[PDB]
Order: C-alpha cells, then structure tokens, then sequence
DNA sequence: GCCTACCGGTTCGCGAACCGGTAGGC
DNA sequence: GCCTACCGGTTCGCGAACCGGTAGGC
C-alpha cells in the first residue's frame, strides 16, 4: 500500500541498493517498493539506514508515509523522525498520551525479547495454538501476536467471515476471506476478544508477567 | 490449444493429451484491491511454465526438460493443484482463496463493390483495433477461442452486477463479482488497477464488449473453414461463407432514388455532429429468411425501417440474420427488454455504427419488419411478456415522420416523410422505436454504406 | 511468480575402544 | 596351570553430510 517501508532486518543476506553490501541481520534499514519485472507484484528495494538518505529520497513525516514505523522501538523512531528532516489541557493530554504511547511501545518490545530470550519458536506456535489463534509465517511475526495476545487478549473469530484479525500500524485488519474470490475488509480499533490464556507450562510466566503489567487497551497514534 | 512460443520449441514437438484431458491450461487471478491482475499459463509438452501480468512486459518463464514421462504428470498435477487449488480431475470446478481460477479455453467474378464489401466486413484486424478500446487483451485471444459456457457465465456476472448495482447492494457483493469479470474474461488495464463496476452504464459497456467480441469470434468461425480446392477465389470463398444473396441496385433505379430521400429526409435536428452520403445501395436477401417469413406477410402494418450496428457485427449479422440477445445478458442499455429494434429514423440508427474521424465509412440495415397489431409505450419499460393480441411493440417519440407522406414500396410502407409533432407529448423518448421479439418477424431488404462528415 | 540460504532432524561414516577368543611362553 | 602380546569383530560417540519444508529475496 505504502511507498516505503522500514524494519530490522528478518535476514543478514539482502544487499544495499545503492553500496551493494549485506544489510546485515536485525539491523535498521529502510526500502521503496517498486514493481518487479520478473513477476506482477511490488518489491521491496533495500537500503542501509545510512545509504538511504544519499539517495536523494526525501520522506517529510515518516510515520504517515514509511509502513512499518509504529512497529519499531520508540528511540529508533525518533532516528528516522530527526535524520527525515536532515492549550494548557490540550498540551496537557497531547504530552501526557506520548508518555503512555512510548509506555505501551517499549513494554512490548520489553515481553517481545523476553520471550526470545526463553522461548523457542515452537513454544510460541503452540501458544497461539492453545487460544485458538492463527499461526502466522515468520520469526519476528510470531512473537509480535504472541505479544499482542498476552498484553491485550486472544482475539475472538470475525463476525462474518470468521477469519483472524491482526494488527497492522493503527488499526486491526481481518485477514479472513469473504469468499474465495476476495479477501475480508473488516477494520477496527476496538476489536472483540477474551482473555489470554497461558498454558499450565509456563516455569518463567512469574517473571513475564511480573513486569508491572495490568489491564489496558491498544492505544493508537493521533 | 497448441504449443506457447515463449517456450522457443514450438514446431517441434507437439503438446500432449492423455486420451481426452488435454494437458494445458491457462489461469488467471485478478484482485481489484491489491491492484494485481496476472495470468499463468502451464502446459506438458518436458514442461512449460509462464507467468506476469497481463497484457504487459511484467513477467517471466521456465522451460524444463523432465527426467521421464510419468514424472510430467507428476510435476504437472502437482504444480496444477499448488497454482489453482483442485485436482486435475473434477466434477464441477471451486475457487479458493488467493489461488488461481482456470480459463476455458476451446480472377473472382463480382461486382467492385461487393468486393469492397467484403474487405470491409471480413477485415479481422480492423476488428482487433475495435476491441483496443473496450481494453480487452490483444495478445493471445485470436489464436485462443474463449469458451461459449465461460462467455455466458461472463453475461451472467454482468447481470448479477447490473441487479446489485439497481438495489444498493454491498460494495463487497459488487467487488466479488467485478473480480469475478477480470479474471473470466482477461482485460489489459498495464500498470494500473481494475476498476470496479459500480456504474449503471459500466456494465452495459462490457455488456457490449461480449456482444462485439461474440461477433469477431463468428466472423473466424466462417473465415477458417470451407473446401481448400484450387477452383474459386478468395473473394468468392468469403462470398458463399456469408449465405446470402447481395446485388448491387444501381444509382440510376427509381427505387435507389426512395432510399437516398429516405436517407437525406430523416436526418434528426438533435443529431447534427455528422451528415450522411450515401456511398453505396445493396439489395440483400438472406438463406431461408422468406421461407420463416411467409408466416408474417399476412399480418398487417408492415414497415421498411432502419437498424444501425457495427462494421464488426455484420459479418455475422449476414449469416445468421438479426438475433435477440441471450437470456443470460443483461437488459441494462434496451429500453423494452430484449429484443430487434429498429428506428424511422436513419441518423437514429446511424449512431450504433461507430465511425469516427479517422474510420469514415459505415454499413446501417433497412428490412421488412412485421410490426402487426403494436403495443404503444410512453416511458421505458423491461417488459417480458406481451399483451395479447400484441405482435410488436413502440417507443412514442415526440418528433415522427410525416404520417400523410408514407410512401409504399412492394407492399411496404415507407414513413420518408420530414419530422412533425407527434399526437402525445407525455413521453421520455425524442424519437420512435420499433421493437419485435421474434427474429421471425424481421426480413432485410436493403444494406447501405455511409460515409460521414464531421466539423474538427 | 521462482530461487535458495537457513533451520531442525535424522542419518551416515569411520576411527577409537571395548571385548572375548586364542596360541606361544614360562 | 597361569600370563600376555596379538588379532577379528562388535559397539559407541560425534561430527560431516544429507534432506524436505519454508521464510526471506528478488
Ligand atoms: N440498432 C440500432 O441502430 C437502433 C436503432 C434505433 C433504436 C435502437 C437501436 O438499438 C437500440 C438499442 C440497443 C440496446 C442494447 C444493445 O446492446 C445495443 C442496442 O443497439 C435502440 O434502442
Ligand atoms: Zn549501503
Ligand atoms: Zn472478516
């Protein structure tokens, strides 16, 4: 959908388009999606964070037109907002929410490589499993619902398609299908769902769940 | 089908077939959303792969020999069922989810002038570039003949879009079936997204589009075929293919004279972008159209009226005659139902030739059409049935031709007479139309060519 | 669309070593 | 009757090699 797209690096083997050197793994690097002449899709083109801004791209407010930007950590954010460049209650509530935004954004990433740490990936297959939730393809994606699901719930089935939602930047997009011909275009902010529950095989949950974690909702970008 | 030249091996070995199941098919995945609108056709002759988008350079291909014979069925079944969800075998087919939909694939002695009207009406690429327009792919559907239960099939998403379009259905009840369309019948739209058919006219845009490419079809159909034997000519060969007798009426004919003041009277006041000259007059008289017509030379209220289509159409307009529309199209663009219409009018009728600037010449019909007892009609009306009694049925118009100057013509009566205000004025049509619901009651008695001049 | 580097899971290959049967010496 | 230097054959341990399914790349 975007023109761009930014992320840590799934793999240390996609080169740079511009040096032409590996981008190596789970570092921060930057892309513009163009069409493939090998196939009818859109590819990414993959830079080094550091060659991106050489070439001559100009991205005036990262976080409406770069894909893949409330997905990072908070303090890289912040580098891809400056290096991009080169009253009293509504101050209040508009200062006040970015302190709950960076709250709600490094507590996750806090319980993503916590879970890394201890879990293998079929733990966390298996976990999804249990509360009836679709297993998605890759690494970093599996954690990311995984995250999701302890923090605010297992998402409930949709209402017409009965398919899995799955947050995508601002918003909870269906990912079901309508009908064999096309894709489900369910979308909220406030989508339904139960409480997360954990499996009894959980040595380490104490701990995870001991990071001052209590009841609260998605929180979105203004 | 025959071997894909992309695979560079074309004349050399053939494509296989075990017993009736030909090993070939060519799919097809549109998603009006995402944008991507792709073909992918595999074959068995070693095995064959092509895939990107249609109509565009976007894409790519793999030939590869196979170890063995039964390791072709192997990789061919499997790659099938990866691409396209089922088996090779099946009873009735089902779509899935992001998979791909398979595609059904299946020295002359004349006169100067009918010559020239067979160079004009049996010209295929004339009717290629007609189909460039209605953005239907160019590559490879003249040597692929699309399927006649995929076209109805085809008629059949245009009427159920028509239906959800007249009632405000769901905006994914119409992408269902706008996605449904591109992937039946391959449209070339190059780097930019299908669009949706929303529109009440859209629909009767690619309504039209079936019923053109229909026509191209038939007019192959009659062009390849016949006896290959070194006797007759080219031109003759295409002559006795089209299954009519045509003669040329001279311009010195006192019945010539009628037509030409048929022409130069019922010019509409309304329709002043063009003027008509008459370039030609044929006398046309079909196989067996007076043996079904007999029938109707008792009825009364019998009128020479006229029937404007397109250069295309009437390659098969001459063989099989004026032909209803088919059950399974949609009644969006017809004002009473499905049927043979005609007008008193030749610039009326003269508008559903299609000619332009750069294409000045065009071909409109005159024919014997039994009207019979009429049923008279205001305002637009799909009507299914007919009230009894009734052969035929009108579209009141304000503007007629002069009722007390109706000259006749073999027992035909001929309304040549200048525009005048009609007895009602309560009506949504400007001009009058005649509508038969019975390829039966129609007989054509004569086909012009017209040239037309503009002002640009 | 296809290609392939990566992942886990099992197998395979080969030398150390373990072990029991044995025949030349006292 | 002992001991023991020598040899054929089974087991064991561990890294190389193999492999099918797949997430990432173009
Ligand atoms: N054929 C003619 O020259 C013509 C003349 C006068 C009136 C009509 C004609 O055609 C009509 C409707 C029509 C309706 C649907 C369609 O697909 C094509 C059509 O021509 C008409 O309503
Ligand atoms: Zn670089
Ligand atoms: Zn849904």
């Amino acid at each position: 959908d975007k023109l761009y797209r930014v992320e840590y690096a799934k793999s240390g083997r996609a080169s740079c388009k511009k040096c032409s050197e590996s981008i190596p793994k789970d570092s921060l690097r930057m892309a513009i999606m163009v069409q493939s002449p090998m196939f009818d899709g859109k590819v990414p083109h993959w830079y080094h964070f550091s060659c991106f801004w050489k070439v001559g791209h100009s991205i005036r407010h990262p976080d409406v037109e770069v894909d893949g930007f409330s997905e990072l950590r908070w303090d890289d954010q912040q580098k891809v907002k400056k290096t991009a460049e080169a009253s009293k209650k509504e101050k209040d509530k508009d200062s006040k929410l970015e302190k709950a935004l960076k709250a709600q954004n490094d507590l996750i990433w806090n319980i993503k490589d916590e879970l890394k740490k201890v879990c293998s990936t079929n733990d966390l297959k298996e976990l999804l499993i249990f509360n009836k939730q679709q297993v998605p393809s890759g690494e970093s994606a599996i954690l990311d619902r995984v995250a999701d699901g302890m923090v605010f719930g297992a998402l409930l089935p949709c209402e017409e398609c009965s398919g899995q939602l799955v947050f995508k930047s601002d918003a909870y997009y269906c990912t079901g299908d309508v009908t064999a011909w096309t894709k489900c275009m369910v979308k909220t902010q406030t989508p339904n769902r139960k409480e997360w529950v954990t499996p009894k095989e959980f040595r380490e949950i104490s701990y995870l769940k001991k990071l001052k974690v209590k009841k609260q909702d998605r929180i979105f970008p203004p | 089908a025959a071997v894909d030249p992309d695979s560079g091996l074309e004349h050399s070995a053939h494509v296989l077939e075990k017993g009736g199941k030909v090993f070939s098919a060519t799919l097809g995945l549109v998603d009006i959303v995402k944008g991507t609108n792709s073909y992918y056709k595999l074959q068995l002759l070693w095995i064959f792969r092509s895939w990107g988008r249609v109509g565009t350079v976007i894409g790519s291909n793999k030939l590869e020999q196979m170890p063995s014979k039964e390791d072709a069925i192997e990789h061919f079944m499997k790659l099938y069922e990866e691409k396209t969800g089922n088996a090779w075998h099946s009873k009735n087919f089902t779509k899935y989810p992001k998979k791909f939909y398979p595609l059904e694939i299946d020295k002359s002695k004349l006169p100067k002038p009918v010559q020239d009207l067979i160079k004009m009406i049996f010209d295929v690429e004339s009717m290629k570039k007609a189909m460039v327009e209605y953005e239907i792919d160019l590559q490879k559907m003249p040597l692929g003949k699309l399927s006649k239960r995929q076209i109805q099939a085809a008629y059949s998403i245009l009427s159920e879009v028509q239906q959800a379009v007249s009632q405000g259905s769901s905006d994914s009840q119409i992408l269902d079936l706008s996605n449904r369309f591109y992937t039946l019948i391959p449209h070339d739209f190059g780097m930019k997204k299908p669009p949706l058919l929303n529109n009440a006219d859209s629909v009767q845009a690619k309504v039209e589009m079936l019923d053109n490419l229909l026509d191209i079809e038939v007019a192959y159909s009659l062009l390849r075929g016949g006896s290959d034997d070194s006797s007759k000519d080219p031109i003759d060969v295409n002559y006795e293919k089209l299954k009519t007798d045509i003669k040329v009426v001279d311009r010195d004919s006192e019945e010539a004279e009628i037509i030409r003041k048929y022409v130069k009277n019922t010019h509409a006041t309304t329709h002043n972008a063009y003027d008509l000259e008459v370039i030609d007059i044929f006398k046309i008289e079909r196989e067996g159209e007076c043996q079904r017509y007999k029938p109707f030379k008792q009825l009364h209220n019998r009128r020479l009226l006229w029937h404007g289509s397109r250069t295309t159409n009437f390659a098969g307009i001459l063989s099989q005659g004026l032909r209803i529309a088919p059950p399974e199209a949609p009644v969006t663009g017809y004002m009473f139902g499905k049927g043979i219409y005609f007008a008193d009018m030749v610039s009326k009728s003269a508008n559903y030739c299609h000619t332009s600037q750069g294409d000045p010449i065009g071909l409109i019909l005159l024919g014997e059409v039994a009207l019979g007892n009429m049923y008279e009609l205001k305002h637009a009306s799909h009507i299914s049935k007919l009230p009894k009694g009734k052969h035929s049925v009108k579209g009141l118009g304000k503007t007629t031709p002069d009722p007390s100057a109706n000259i006749s013509l073999d027992g035909v009566d001929v309304p040549l007479g200048t525009g005048i205000s009609s007895g009602v004025n309560d009506t949504s049509l400007l001009y009058n139309e005649y509508i038969v619901y019975d390829i039966a009651q129609v007989n054509l008695k004569y086909l012009l060519k017209l040239k037309f001049n503009f002002k640009t």
